[PDB]
DNA sequence: GTTGTAT
DNA sequence: GATCATACAAC
DNA sequence: GATCATACAACGT
DNA sequence: ACGTTGTAT
């Protein structure tokens, strides 16, 4: 088996707790709400196979965004460089580093907020990846949790439970987040005032 | 490779993600309720303060002890947040009525931060007092925190009108809240009037509420957009600044400003009045130098060659602002864009509930010690025998139900009189009882009338409210113009 | 300008200001007391949290609940110092014996933080109780909170030697303490060794405490520094990563570093390593894995064949700090002022004041029990007499009189009467007087042993040698630190 | 008075251009900064943020302190100049007012302080324009501030008087020099426990 | 840009 | 402690 | 929430 | 001259 043998320069994201393997199909990246989720991830997670990359803060929504604010956030650039795809012309998905993108964002409302996030970047900016199935979505039963709970319960693939995230149709898919991400405000009103039980 | 996996369609997690985070944030988050006219972390905070016992007689506590225990208690979110929020709810230019009052670096109007949390020390207004008062009589209804090992109260008594007298705002979900703060005598004389006359309509309640009153004061500018606003729930009112052009010992002119509009910071201002100073479009000044104190409020001095000019121009560039009425609020889980006419209502209805509520209370509470009095009144009226009783018992459950079946009782009052300090065995405790007793006879009379009589309720509603308004109504700091 | 212009020397106020901060952080931030070993953010902690009621058998509370509690009570400073000091105090490879138990991110060796306060719990570990035991019976002094309106203890009872046990550290003004973490076991066995024996040497001692027993283990060269350290109270030990070589599957040397030394990081080491392999100025290195499971710490150095794995060891040993020095400077606050303290000064100091907590306890002891059967004895007259009672309470107006008179007819005290003006009615029943004659006679056997405790030092004594070893049998360690010449 | 319209991110500067009667209040933090800029009469009164215990410079070397920003801004503000350029006749206040906390880390924070002022602005302070506010920090409304130790007509202040050159460079030497040990022997000496 | 509850 | 990006809606 | 500079002693590199 | 340790600004 190849395996890293430290002494690599790399220019891997300053934070990151990259995995021992080079193997892009068995390796693993869980993406992070912030540290305190990070360190309990990072200390706990068979470093041999799973890396994990903490995004700190609410992700920018690029339906509400200009591309001069997409190249420049360093969140989004973070992503990418751990992933080492490729930005738009340069998206090669058979030059990945994980065949398994984990979102593992946190277990309130703000954390299906930064999911969202994390799924409209995902799918306008790395739609191949999507696309070859390669974004899994943790199911949870972060902070508020040791080492070992979040191990035994989220990240070992012997009892854990993770969602395939993967398209119907992508017209319905590209109306849906132009909608609830899209700059148009009123629709997505509409949209909460129609499909929301109190 | 994992062994348990299940499939996800995208569109489906975005959906129930996405309603599950903007359901959240309206109903429990960036919206106040239109009862006591509170969004979650503030009502929290009063919450917190009260059980904290840093009511305005007691006092102050540091403000780590109050974010602390708020935070852990009933807040699951960060400090900074918590802080926040405490701070704004202690700023003059920020709450029309402060709920909360603090002591060291709270911030100034100059845009500058408060002091930190080991620094600075609060407790609860006396007007906060009013959003809290009997909370503790059944009035407001509880549930469990967010550990569920705690409880806390859904809405607040809120005896004063804290959503149009404080205003609200306002970003959310697909939606946003603007209101504006109110001069409480107005807003307390349009709830009484309102419960006078159902048939009134929105110019008999703009007579007694002409329109917002800005804790920063200044001019308001139209009255169609308040009246549109009013009735709608939408709308749009122009603001500009209180001046005044003086004149100098060399003779010459002064344009000193005296009042900035609402949420408008006077050294932004001076900033960006220099930058447009440099920039040619505003000639004719020869110093703009900010000369406010901690007495009152910004010096702009100008040449030969035009005051007039000069000051429109000031104001024309900016010092003059556009406050958009979108009045919304949660109302029986829902939001809803409200009109004057329906947060009055809601309020009155609000205060109905609370008064009967807190009537019913009462009402059972001297209930039942009449009817512990009773119980011990025949006891002191047969002590010997009674003791008797007790002395020829073994355990005192025969005791109790020897009691019960000779003196007929009940196991509460049987229990009370078990209970019995021998020193109230003397002469002139049973006189005693018995004055408490009656008074407590009359006391029930009164609240079973009050709770037979809604017009009393109201009545009780109306008497309450012009005392709020006696003891902490301000005059009227905005001066509205046409 | 002003009006009123007073005149201030430069060297004066220097002087004066720096005196002022100096004692401060001495006395007061930098040094703990040597009779509990702690300083006054960690006492303010602990004591915080028994007021808070999070004691071993109540659940955790929120993290900033506790610090909010122990800023605004007790210590006035940073909220990030205190959790910090909680958050330190919570880990096992900086506390040799944790004084507090945590839920969730708590940080790890690596050098990670712990996790915001909005996110971790905390109360006491079952071995701080002890620290805590017995405070409620004037076993120790308190004084004003800075605020004035709370009050605070100034030192702990501290039933285990917790500044040899735990250690301390360290940095002060013009002084600097630097004591190791000790096992449990083997300092309360010098604790009894020297009650029993006074006469006792330093090799004597060294008999039961061999020598220090840090957290993650490792191993300790030279030992003339741990008894030159236990004799004077300073001297120099080295410290090595308990390491080993193993044979790969492919047949070349690896190295495995299983334990690190006292404050060392596991991936600042791998740093460090990287960066002196990819400059040659340590050479034959193949990899360098970190293989450390949440089970056990293995740090992997693969070595290429032709190369000495051992050479590459002691280059590691002597370059980085998988091999370092630990200077013992025992200093610590005795009577008030700083002290360097031998081994025996210590332990000395600790027994005192022992014995001080355990007297302070049977005196209160003794008090509350003796009133409580004074109370008991009054209620047994009236309770014999109740007839006559009832009737002097009856043809009593006033309450003032009807005391007056029971204490005047059955000869009472104030507060014996006042408790018969207390009683119950339910308490004049046929069973309940029995009850209050054993209760009163078990209280007489009690007062005769407190009593019999205090007019002997040798029961003193002896009780505190038992309870030590109560708690020695409930907490001690098995050694981890390794010995050698 | 000035005028405006010129060109520290800090710094709450006065209005009057006057260095006879200016005065810059050196505060630490922000959290003071806030009460002493809401309550100083912005006409002859500036104040300065110290963010954090100042380099000790008697035991830093030119290179850090050269690179310190502080430092850098309270040379700044002063409009002094620093080593060869230290213009005393082009100082922009007259009073340098040392207003720490009033507890003992602000202590520490006044001797820091007046050991870069000794060192490294000493015209100033041979030239009396060096002050020590007299409070009996953050915890004090502006009104509470300004009535207590800013206000001019009511107030106490210390003067940093030096007599013996020769003695302040050796407690100087003492107190924040490299040396540790005769600071210990200061200690052990000079300070009463128990 | 800025407003205020949030990560 | 101070200082940094950003979601969200509406001028 | 994450990072950033500093006092202070003592040792190291 | 730097780093590194733990309570502080
Ligand atoms: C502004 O001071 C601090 C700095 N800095 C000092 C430097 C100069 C100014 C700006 N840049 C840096 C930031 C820092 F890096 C960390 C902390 C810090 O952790 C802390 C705390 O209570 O935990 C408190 N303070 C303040 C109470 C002193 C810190
Ligand atoms: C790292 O997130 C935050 C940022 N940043 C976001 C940026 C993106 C990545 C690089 N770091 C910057 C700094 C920020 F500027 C402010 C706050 C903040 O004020 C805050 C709070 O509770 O008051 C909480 N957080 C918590 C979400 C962690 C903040
Ligand atoms: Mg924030
Ligand atoms: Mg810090």
């Amino acid at each position: 088996k190849h395996m890293k043998s430290g002494l690599e320069i790399s220019n891997l994201p300053g934070k990151l707790a990259d995995c021992s393997s080079n193997n892009p199909a068995e390796t693993e990246l869980f993406i992070v709400e912030g540290d305190s989720a990070g360190g309990s991830a990072k200390s706990g997670r068979n470093r041999e196979f799973q890396a994990i990359l903490p995004i700190r803060g609410k992700i920018l929504n690029v339906e509400k965004a200009s591309m001069d604010k997409i190249l420049a956030n360093e969140e989004i650039r973070s992503l990418f460089t751990a992933m080492g795809t490729g930005f738009g012309a340069e998206f090669d998905v058979s030059k990945a580093r994980y065949q398994k993108l984990v979102l593992m964002t946190d277990a309130d409302v703000d954390g299906a907020h930064i999911r969202t996030l994390l799924l409209t970047l995902i799918y306008r900016y790395m739609k191949p990846i999507l696309e070859a199935g390669y974004v899994y979505i943790a199911q949870p039963p972060l902070g508020e949790m040791d080492d070992h709970q979040l191990w035994e319960t989220t990240m070992d693939p012997e009892h854990r439970l993770m969602a395939r995230v993967s398209v119907d149709d992508a017209a319905e898919a590209d109306k849906i987040f132009d909608m609830l991400m899209g700059d148009r405000v009123e629709p997505r009103r509409e949209f909460i005032e129609e499909n929301a039980v109190y | 490779q994992d062994k348990n996996l299940v499939n996800v369609n995208l569109t489906k997690e975005m959906k129930a993600s996405f309603i599950d985070y903007a359901m959240s944030v309206i109903v429990a988050r960036a919206l106040p309720d239109v009862r006591d006219g509170l969004k979650p972390v503030h009502r929290r905070i009063l919450y917190g303060m009260n059980e904290l016992g840093v009511t305005p007689d007691k006092p102050h506590k540091k403000s780590a002890r109050i974010t602390g225990d708020v935070m852990g208690k009933y807040h699951p979110h960060g400090d900074s947040s918590i802080y926040e929020a405490m701070v704004r709810m202690a700023q003059w230019w920020s709450y029309r009525y402060m709920l909360v009052d603090g002591h060291g670096n709270f911030g100034s109007m100059d845009g500058d931060s408060a002091a930190a949390q080991r620094y600075t020390e609060a407790r609860m207004s006396k007007i906060a007092l009013e959003m809290l008062r009997d909370i503790n009589k059944n009035t407001v209804d509880f549930v469990d925190n967010y550990d569920a090992n705690e409880r806390e109260p859904l809405v607040l008594p809120a005896r004063f009108p804290n959503l149009l007298v404080n205003g609200a705002t306002g970003i959310a979900v697909g939606m946003a809240t603007n209101i504006p703060p109110h001069n409480l005598g107005e807003t307390i004389d349009a709830v009484k009037l309102v419960m006078d006359n159902p048939e009134v309509t929105t110019k008999d309640l703009m007579e007694v509420l002409p329109g917002p009153d800005f804790p920063t004061g200044a001019l308001v500018m139209g009255k169609s957009g308040i009246h549109k606003a009013y009735e709608t729930g939408k709308g749009s009112i122009v603001l500009r600044s209180r001046t005044e052009i003086e004149t100098t010992k060399t003779g010459r002119e002064r344009i000193v400003v005296t009042e900035f509009p609402y949420m408008v910071n006077k050294t932004k201002v001076h900033e960006h009045i220099v930058r447009l100073v440099q920039e040619k479009r505003i000639e004719g000044i020869t110093a703009v130098r900010d000369e406010s104190n901690r007495e009152g409020v910004f010096v702009i001095e100008v040449k030969r060659d035009s005051a007039n000019v000069i000051l429109n121009n000031l104001f024309k560039m900016t010092m003059q602002t556009n406050f958009g009425f979108n009045m919304l609020a949660i109302q029986n889980g829902i939001p809803k864009i409200l009109s004057l006419r329906q947060i009055l209502d809601a309020y009155i209805e609000h205060q109905k509930e609370v008064v009967v509520r807190r009537t019913r209370f009462d009402k059972e509470k001297a209930e039942a010690r009449a009817h512990i009095l009773e119980g011990l009144l025949i006891a002191l009226d047969h002590i010997d025998e009674v003791i008797r009783i007790i002395r020829a018992s073994e355990t005192d459950a025969e005791a109790q139900a020897e009691l019960m079946s000779k003196f007929k009782l009940s196991e509460r009052q049987s229990q009370a009189i078990l209970d019995m300090r021998l020193r109230r065995l003397t002469g002139l405790e049973r006189d005693k009882i018995q004055s408490e007793y009656d008074d407590l006879l009359a006391l029930i009379a009164d609240l079973a009338d009050i709770l037979a009589k809604p017009e009393r309720v109201s009545q009780i509603i109306k008497d309450e409210l012009d005392e709020v308004k006696r003891k902490f109504s301000d005059k009227r700091r905005t001066e509205l113009m046409v």
